[PDB]
């Protein structure tokens, strides 16, 4: 996989370049939001439960037919499985934003996923609203200003917006 | 490609789990050392050509047979200089992408795998190469921690050539 | 389904046999118990909603913050109370399910499975619904045999939330 | 597989519905019945070598093709395998009958048995014809006032009927 | 030795836990039959030396050669008449064995083990014992489910000899 | 294993001779008391842990070393063994409860016992306190007379006690 | 036992080789972390006493049937009472070992691991102890990162029962 | 293995009571020095050819006929094995020095060493020699007061020094 410095390691390489200011700077803007940024992924990972659990009430009061009797997300076995998808890609977001770079939530989570789910019989349209769903919550959970030194988050969070939307672009 | 974020994933990968305090304490670690390692690729990066062409010229004062003597794999002529110029740039050029990185990966998969069989073919001497390399540590001009992680990442190159 | 009367005909199947004496009495003992198990699946089908709603009743008095306390996991308002109230008859319609049966079959695949990340992702605690089993238990109404098998199956659930 | 009270179960769990009164007392009447069930299941059980015999004896005089040379029971071998899936088919019909539920001779007996006769060269009608006699002559000794405290067993003898008749047509 | 209760138990034991609901139903299934187990037990161990002496003049009336013929092996003289009892009585003993036990183990394990090389050296003609046990459940005086273990063991060991 | 009935045949075959009527008189006494049995047995299992936890209890208070730093049962390791201990004989009394024989207890759970806790370091009279402790337990619930029939279990106490003190003098 | 220092430790003698300049990152972070993490353990074992009663009565406040039920599992006498606050007190203490640590090492070893049986054995709640860690969690009067550890800890204990 | 933290966790697990005042002041001194100890770790590896280097030099210099026809070290087989073994204890004393502890070093390095130096033939006093001149030349170099910032390192070169001389006299 790549984090952020990997990916422009690479795309120097194949060029045989030094890197350019430009990505020297990119990079130390990196550095100095890692706090932010690892406060981020804490936030994501210690409230994971809740997370999922805002974005499946959403999605459930949306769409009821999905938790009455013949839905997708109805007996105790499926209803944890897709709890166990939410927090899956969940997880694979929190990867993302920890390496600053999409690779390791293409290749190991969305790569093969919609054929996966319109194999299963699963609606691909409601995991994505699922997952626009956890964007909105987990986004609400970084933004948070209590408990934590104010500032600017804006970058990284539309950063993990970004890894949001791709997650729920691979399946709908 | 590795590096110390990427193998923090991969554990947590591996046993299906979130990242836990410990692998957030190391990637912590990672981007406070990452300060220094980005001010040592800086410096390094704008001082390219100047420390490219002072290790040649230390080379070639340490061993002053590759000014005089004939043959390709020597700098007696110009084209001897603009190779041994070039192949400085490149030694540098994988140490700063291994400063970015924060680990030796980009030195272990650009640099140092096949350096062995491309010396020994064209009798390139990797003292030379060594020597090269001790310019470059003596007269970055970096202080600190940042001369510190230009430092380890220069003496890696040399244990490879070693 | 994992039933009394198909453990026993996959044992005779799995031997390429005839049931024998022993399978046989067996069975008859599952019939015979099976006039106090439909004895009280009758009865906590009939009194489905005032069970459901005394034990939910039961469990507010018991942890009266789940009355107060803002929150969608808290039933401080209808939408809460509506879903604790339909939580509480999935316990008992699965209850019955397995008194119908003669086995924990149906409370170990309709229940049981997944029951422990439904209860940590929604922060559901496991005591509520242990005061609200506890509360069915002391107010079913029934008496002898038909008690026993209803306290049984109760407790079987019991014991999965703890 | 199923039983009569776990194939209401699983219909009622799909449902998401407690068991209407209608299946309470279908299954009450089960257990009720469930004395006289295991008496058909022993008396077939304990008579099942004559009878196979009682039902082979009619199906040979009515094709004595049959047990003549070139017949396809004609040798010991051919024999013994013909009683032997005589055996088989009324065992498994003495499962479905303690489970109340055809569902294991179906799963574990009648499917595919159709393809394996035609592949076989076995005459899959001859077979039916036996099935039908092997249930005249289970019939036959279920009913037997005989030793046994006098009652109605109508409705437990079409159930067997049914499990026979389902057998037959499998391979007809 | 192979009891249901036994079995029910190393069923337990082998998973590690307690008894289940099924296994008590199913133990329950075998107490409900032993009353009727005794009682036929009784009655056979009672009426033990009529039946024996009974079945041994059955099979002399089915089959005279054996009281005719001479050689060891038949019942032409006292000490053939008094084997054969014997013998009849072994039978008797031990299906009051397995009536006492509740399954096949004391049959499978005192009596059909070894039974066919015993009657084939011997010249026994299994048919034989096939008819005195015949005689013996058309002769027992029991009624009921009484009868009905008493026959089940009784065919049991009918069809072990066939 | 043996149960009652397996134990008297086993005797009885041995010797070569049918039952006399003094066995068969308590053999028929067992399967009368049979419905008392079950009770003991479902209420010393459906109530294990209550019974465990007693019997802890009072081996605590009048042994509190053994939940004092340095004690044998301090840390939470060695606590929870010492309750899956205990509820491993009491579980293997309760098979020998449903068996009416102690053979079950004494070949697969008692015998080498004190060789185990001997070079385990385990003090064994304390175990054989606490077996005690959880037969004063059990049958103060077995004998409990609120929600069942009014009846004599006292011969049946006796010999779940008798059990009870075979594994507490297995130990001590 | 499981610190990222013996961890790092461990990494590098499975491969039989110096310490990597990543895994002193790594340690680097444990370092710049620990200070936070030993000013939290400081704070918590100082004011220990306050803390353990303060979550003792909040559970008391929050399950008011724990201070009037009667049975041994409860705390409606002075014995239960002191139970529950040397239970929440080994809660806390093992707390402050994973603090000191580093890791959750000394929760999964000393707390976590056969916690769930103690618990069901004893009828003792988790969501009882849930609260009391939520009041600890609520009252260490900690700021910062230092509050953001014990945080971390704490509900790393709160997970567990959950 | 332990580092400093997990002897004095364990210490205080066993008897079962908080850290007191001193253990978490020793502690928190250890923190304040991490950047130190991490300085020492760094130097001694970084440097270590060059210590192993100085200590065979010296141990050459007043052992001459170590690396004379028949010394145990002649044959460039024996001189390697011997520099890999001066680099292996070092590698196990930059464990130690890392974890603020000598369990590692004890454990996997040290228990045991004598006995293979003696079954060997490996003068074991010869080897604790060359780790004193190791310990001087890794002391020498993580003094070196340039390139560095000023201050006090006589705490952590003392712990160092004990660690070089508990390996030297597992071998002496
Ligand atoms: C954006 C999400 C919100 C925000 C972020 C923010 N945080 C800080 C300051 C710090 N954050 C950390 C976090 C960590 N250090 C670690 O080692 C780990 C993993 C174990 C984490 C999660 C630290 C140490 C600091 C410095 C001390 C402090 O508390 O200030 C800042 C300010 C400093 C900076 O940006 O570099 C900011 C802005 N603040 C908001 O308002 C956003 C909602
Ligand atoms: C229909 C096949 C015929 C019939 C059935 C019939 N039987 C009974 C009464 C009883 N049947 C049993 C049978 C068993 N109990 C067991 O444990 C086992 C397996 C080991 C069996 C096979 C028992 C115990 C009884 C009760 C005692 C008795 O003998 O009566 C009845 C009457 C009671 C009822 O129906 O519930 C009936 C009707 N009678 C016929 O005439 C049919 C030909
Ligand atoms: C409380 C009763 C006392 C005590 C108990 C205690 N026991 C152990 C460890 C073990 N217990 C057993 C016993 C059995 N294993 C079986 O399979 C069976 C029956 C089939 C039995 C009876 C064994 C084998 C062990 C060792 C292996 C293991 O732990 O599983 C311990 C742990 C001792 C230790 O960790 O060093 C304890 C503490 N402790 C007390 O204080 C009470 C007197
Ligand atoms: C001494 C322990 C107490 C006692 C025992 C007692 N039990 C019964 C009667 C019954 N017990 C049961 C329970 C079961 N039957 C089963 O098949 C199973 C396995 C699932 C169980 C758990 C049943 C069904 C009966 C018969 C119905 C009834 O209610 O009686 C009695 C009654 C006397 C008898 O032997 O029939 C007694 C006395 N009663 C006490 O008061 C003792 C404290
Ligand atoms: C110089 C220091 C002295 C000396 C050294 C010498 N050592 C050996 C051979 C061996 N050394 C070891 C030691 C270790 N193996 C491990 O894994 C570890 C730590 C985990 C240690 C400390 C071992 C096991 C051997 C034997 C197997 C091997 O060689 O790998 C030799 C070679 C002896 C021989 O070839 O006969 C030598 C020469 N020699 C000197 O003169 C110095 C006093
Ligand atoms: C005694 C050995 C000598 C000494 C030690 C010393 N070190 C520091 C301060 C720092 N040392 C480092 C080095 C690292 N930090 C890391 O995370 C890593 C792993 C990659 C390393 C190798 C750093 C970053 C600092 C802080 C920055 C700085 O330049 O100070 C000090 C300063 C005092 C302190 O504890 O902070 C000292 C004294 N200095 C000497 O003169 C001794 C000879
Ligand atoms: C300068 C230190 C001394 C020296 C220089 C010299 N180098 C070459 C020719 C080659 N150098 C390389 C090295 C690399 N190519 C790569 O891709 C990488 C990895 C990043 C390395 C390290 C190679 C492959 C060649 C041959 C092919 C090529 O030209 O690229 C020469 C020319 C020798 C020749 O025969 O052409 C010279 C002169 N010689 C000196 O005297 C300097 C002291
Ligand atoms: C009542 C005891 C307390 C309580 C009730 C409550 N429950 C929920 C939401 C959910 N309950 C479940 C449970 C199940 N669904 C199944 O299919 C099964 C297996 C049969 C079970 C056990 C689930 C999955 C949810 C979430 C999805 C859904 O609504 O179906 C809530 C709502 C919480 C929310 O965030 O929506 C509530 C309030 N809360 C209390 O305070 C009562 C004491
Ligand atoms: C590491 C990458 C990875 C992914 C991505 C993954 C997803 C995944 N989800 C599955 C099932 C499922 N996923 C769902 C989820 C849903 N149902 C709904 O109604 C909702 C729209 C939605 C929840 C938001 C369900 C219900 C199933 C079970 C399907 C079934 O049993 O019929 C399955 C196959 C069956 C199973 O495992 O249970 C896979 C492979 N597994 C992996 O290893
Ligand atoms: C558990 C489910 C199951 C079934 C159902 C089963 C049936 C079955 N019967 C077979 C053969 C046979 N079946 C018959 C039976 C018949 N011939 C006649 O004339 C009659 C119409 C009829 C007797 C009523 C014969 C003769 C064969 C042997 C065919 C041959 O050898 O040519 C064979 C393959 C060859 C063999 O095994 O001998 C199968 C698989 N085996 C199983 O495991
Ligand atoms: C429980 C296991 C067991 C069995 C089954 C058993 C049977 C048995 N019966 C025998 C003899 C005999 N059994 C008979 C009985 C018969 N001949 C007739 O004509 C009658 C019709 C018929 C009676 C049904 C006779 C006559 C002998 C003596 C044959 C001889 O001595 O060669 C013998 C030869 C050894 C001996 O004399 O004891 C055995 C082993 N012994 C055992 O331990
Ligand atoms: C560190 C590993 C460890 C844990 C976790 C532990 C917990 C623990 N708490 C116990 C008792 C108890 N714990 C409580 C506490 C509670 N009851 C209430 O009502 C309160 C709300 C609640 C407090 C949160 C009580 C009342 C008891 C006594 C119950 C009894 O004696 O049966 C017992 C039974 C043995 C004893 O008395 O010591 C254990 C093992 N012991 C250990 O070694």
């Amino acid at each position: 996989m790549l984090d952020a410095f990997a990916k422009v390691v690479s795309q120097a390489d194949t060029k045989g370049e030094f890197l350019s200011s430009a990505q020297l700077d990119a990079l130390s803007n990196v550095v100095k939001d890692g706090s932010k940024r690892l406060d981020a992924v804490n936030r994501m990972t210690s409230n994971a439960s809740t997370i999922v659990a805002n974005a499946a009430r959403s999605l459930f009061e949306e769409q009821p037919q999905l938790i009455q009797p013949g839905g997708n997300a109805y007996t105790n076995r499926r209803m944890a499985a897709c709890l166990r998808d939410m927090e899956i890609i969940l997880r694979y977001v929190t990867y993302a934003t920890l390496a600053g770079d999409s690779s390791v939530l293409d290749d190991r989570c969305l790569n093969g996923l919609r054929e996966t789910y319109q194999a299963l019989g699963v609606p691909g349209g409601s995991v994505a609203a699922g997952v626009a769903k956890m964007k909105d919550a987990a986004i609400a959970i970084v933004n948070d200003p209590n408990g934590i030194t104010k500032g600017d988050c804006s970058a990284l969070v539309s950063e993990i917006a970004s890894y949001f939307d791709r997650a729920a672009a691979a399946v709908a | 490609m590795k590096t110390p974020i990427t193998e923090a994933i991969a554990a947590a990968d591996t046993q299906g789990r979130f990242l836990s305090n410990t692998e957030l304490q190391a990637v912590n670690g990672r981007f406070e050392r990452a300060a220094a390692s980005m001010e040592a690729a800086r410096a390094l990066t704008n001082n390219a050509q100047q420390l490219i062409d002072g290790a040649a010229n230390a080379v070639y004062q340490k061993f002053p047979y590759t000014t005089q003597m004939q043959g390709a794999n020597f700098a007696s002529d110009s084209r001897g200089k603009s190779k041994c110029a070039r192949d400085i740039g490149y030694y540098l050029r994988i140490i700063t992408y291994s400063l970015v990185a924060g680990g030796t990966g980009p030195l272990d998969e650009y640099l140092i795998a096949g350096l062995d069989e491309i010396n020994r073919t064209f009798d390139l001497s990797p003292s030379w190469y060594v020597e090269a390399l001790k310019y470059i540590k003596a007269n970055h001009g970096l202080s600190g921690q940042a001369a510190n992680e230009a430092n380890t990442y220069i003496d890696y190159a040399i244990n490879a050539l070693s």
